[PDB]
RNA sequence: AAAUGACCCCGUAACUUCGGGAGAAGGGGUGCUCUUUAGGGUUAACGCCCAGAAGAGCCGCAGUGAAUAGGCCCAAGCGA
RNA sequence: CCUUUUAGGAGCUAGCCGUCGAAGGUGGGACAAAUGGGGGUGAAGUCGUAACAAGGUAGCCGUAUCGGAAGGUGCGGCUGGAU
RNA sequence: ACUUAUAGAUGGAUCCGCGCUGCAUUAGCUAGUUGGUAAGGUAACGGCUUACCAAGGCAACGAUGCAUAGCCGACCUGAGAGGGUGAUCGGCCACACUGGAACUGAGACACGGUCCAGACUCCUACGGGAGGCAGCAGUAGGGAAUCUUCCGCAAUGGGCGAAAGCCUGACGGAGCAACGCCGCGUGAGUGAUGAAGGUCUAUCGUAAAACUCUGUUAUUAGGGAGAACAUAUGUCACAUCUUGACGUACCUAAUCAGAAAGCCACGGCUAACUACGUGCCAGCAGCCGCGGUAAUACGUAGGUGGCAAGCGUUAUCCGGAAUUAUUGGGCGUAAAGCGCGCGUAGGCGGUUUUUUAAGUCUGAUGUGAAAGCCCACGGCUCAACCGUGGAGGGUCAUUGGAAACUGGAAAACUUGAGUGCAGAAGAGGAAAGUGGAAUUCCAUGUGUAGCGGUGAAAUGCGCGAGAUAUGGAGGAACACCAGUGGCGAAGGCGACUUUCUGGUCUGUAACUGACGCUGAUGUGCGAAAGCGUGGGGAUCAAACAGGAUUAGAUACCCUGGUAGUCCACGCCGUAAACGAUGAGUGCUAAGUGUUAGGGGGUGCCCCUUAGUGCUGCAGCUAACGCAUUAAGCACUCCGCCUGGGGAGUACGACCGCAAGGUUGAA
């Protein structure tokens, strides 16, 4: 803990990266590179549905969502609730992180936004996987 | 030898760890300042002055209280060379809310944690000892 | 078969057994009159021998105006 | 407001010798970017038999040599080796 | 109302200064590097092109390259240092299709100029036009949202004008996006527990009704909030017979009853209430965390904690994050200490007086403005929109007196030193091998049934090896003085016939009167093997030839077997350099084992001027250990470290005979 070889020589500060680096970002084509951007809002459209079957911690079954983002890349999502949308091919408004366990997604579906409503099987959650006008 | 009273300093305290005092020490011209100033508070058995050229000898001879505790619970410098850190006579900070002392050389002769407040004078002001 | 080719000045890659590769590749300059000073040792100094930059001008379609002088680059196979 | 006003010996803008000539134009690899096997990892039919205590040929490190992890040899600091 | 000797001024600035970021995968330095010397010229000195000559000017200190490239009143904000983004808000500057551009200006290469090269939707008897909203719109759009072509000068006059007058597209008039948040309004006097009961089976039920209260939303109405404009009016102080699109606001206004969408998880933390659906079928889940037959989680259902213009989410730095350490950083141990003999620059860099009179002590001064400052307040239906500035504008217009000192820097002190040193140690090192473990070889003094072999045997030397040694020199090591002893910085290390060699220093210090500390320049150099001579076998050890195995072997086992095993020459470096200990200043019980060698000494008692290893007082660190002979407390540098991987895999820069290094985002 000594000074002077500390203005010839100095120190460093912790080593910390960022979370979603493939997310907050869209893609060029007119010059062909990506925008650093942390946009608060975006948009989905659908490739394929998806879904994978060894599931320990929970050991119930329930699948998720693979849809990419912009001109050629993985981009791959997950649908945390009880709803099952049987749909595809949407325009929708992004959630960007992970939910818990899942590796490797950070990508989602806020209620209603523009594609669908939601699951229409809630009524109660008010602000859960589609639910709109609900008597409070 | 660069500092002829660093160690020395803390030596009070790191030698009256269990309140001892077999500990001859070297001398300087502060050393004819470290330890006259607070025998104004009745500090040490004897340092009257280093009575020898070429800073020389002294009994070190460091005065316990009534309470066995340690008269020097603890004691650091933070003046030293490689270590100068000079302010000014006003925020002279509280040493424990004033609870302890400074001995210390000033640009107008020789003062005390007790001048710099009433004199606006000093330099390096040095230590905390308690 | 054609093309490149002499001399002078720029500039020169990957690779390597550090010798090379290499004239790598790429460019640019030369006619004639007149000046200036740039030479030398052959010398008693231009007689004698030339050759060195910087400027002025004159002419043609073309100025090593004829003859004689390496075509380059990238990638495989085989044997030093 | 050049003053043989045409004009001219000079001489001013326009022709003629030129003067550098930025930029574009092409000139080379560095650069390039969606793209055009290493690994990184998957998610389990599969695999060796153990390291943890003289644990089942005791437990490890670099290295002449190892090597589907595990698994075994010479040699350097070794014990983090028990009797 | 003209032109000039002249002015106060305008953007600026001719320019000075600190303002003026990162990339060490970029030091042997650009030929102008050092600066003097030009006819020249910009309101402007002058390598600015040129004018004359010598570079080592550089120099391991960032020459230079070099990647975003505005700054600065703003905003979230700290306790404070300020610390960052500087977008509404820009007061200053880079910038108007493009390369220019002969031009020019009360101010130049000029956003609807002036020409000529380009590729654009294009207009043209194809004169050939030259235009692009980094200036309001709107079109195909890309679109989380990403706006009114509503109006036209009236809030300021630039310019033109002796003047009456303009253009506003400078500035204005706004669908307003519930974007900011507020001004508050959509129910009242309420009500006996009050029902026909919705999780639970008394709960939110003081639910309800049907009675009354406020204007404030809504039927109208008159709606004139500010404010002073102007040659001739008579003689830059200045002015009348000259200022209502929004010009209707404050709208009390009688006022009916003109509802304030709906809240999340629904337990406990992030603050939440219980359950039928649910039998692991769907499935709960801000780090913690839940349904398999009582989800005090889930589907759903009446709400308590926060709420009424508000519900879950979107992601940016702030104190919080003390996971920057300017205030607030580890060393043996997370995630961390030197191969060290070596060691440039310098961070640090003896004692005392010091010549210094710079600076700090701090300060006379200058006291040069701020709208607002460490504050508060006044205009305002309080909130959107303005203001007194006492805090002097932050060494700014003057340099100081305290020598106590980093500072133009004269010395002295010496015991702290190094060569003198008795020399003296120990495996500090270089010493041939006279002699000896003399080796598996074999006629052999001697011979054949064994030298010998084993978890399990073949391996293996006998159709003329043997047993140990008679010649037995040799390939070689001191085998025995050999100890943990101790030279030396770690790797080490063994008779000497000894070929040589330093320091180390044990006692005080003779000389000189600071005789300087970590040490990235350099140099570097450091374990068998990996490395260099051919020797290369004494022949063991790798491979293994080979047997053998409980159910399970090319094997640690086993005779023998080709690098190496017997090395005087090129350079090195990975190891548990597991020594995981980095080095200046002493240290609060000293004894103790004692070391060749010794301060007082003389198979008798010893102290460090000493040295080691310590049981361990004493006190700290962090659970532990150090300890008169200290990780503890005080001045120190190369520095690393600041939760884990993966991560040294794209890729990579420079050393280099070789293992190879030594770099480096994701």
């Amino acid at each position: 803990p000594t000074i002077n070889q500390l203005v010839r020589k100095p120190r460093q500060s912790k080593i910390k990266k960022s979370d979603s680096p493939a997310l907050n970002k869209g893609f060029n084509s007119k010059k062909k590179k990506f925008t650093d951007l942390n946009s608060p809002q975006k948009r989905g459209v659908c490739t394929r549905v998806g879904t994978m079957t060894p599931k320990k911690p929970n050991s119930a079954l329930r699948k998720y969502a693979r849809v990419r983002l912009s001109n050629n890349i993985e981009i791959n999502a997950y649908i945390p609730g009880i709803g099952h949308n049987l749909q595809e091919h949407s325009v929708v408004l992004v959630r960007g992180g992970r939910v818990k366990d899942l590796p490797g997604v950070r990508y989602h579906i806020v209620r209603g936004a523009l594609d669908t409503s939601g699951v229409d099987g809630r009524r109660q959650g008010r602000s859960l996987y589609g639910t709109k006008k609900p008597k409070n | 030898m660069t500092d002829p009273i660093a160690d020395m300093l803390t030596r009070v305290r790191n030698a009256n760890m269990v309140r001892h005092e077999k500990l001859e020490l070297p001398a300087s011209n502060i050393k004819k300042e470290i330890a006259e100033i607070l025998k104004s508070e009745g500090f040490i058995k004897n340092v009257e002055y280093v009575e020898d050229d070429k800073q020389g000898v002294l009994r070190l001879f460091l005065k316990y209280g009534q309470n066995d505790e340690r008269v020097i619970t603890g004691l650091k410098r933070i003046s030293k060379p490689g270590l100068r850190v000079y302010a000014k006579a006003s925020e002279m900070p509280k040493v424990l809310n004033g609870l302890g002392i400074a001995l210390v050389s000033t640009s107008e002769g020789v003062i005390t944690d007790k001048e710099a407040r009433k004199r606006n004078v000093g330099g390096e002001i040095i230590a905390y000892v308690w």
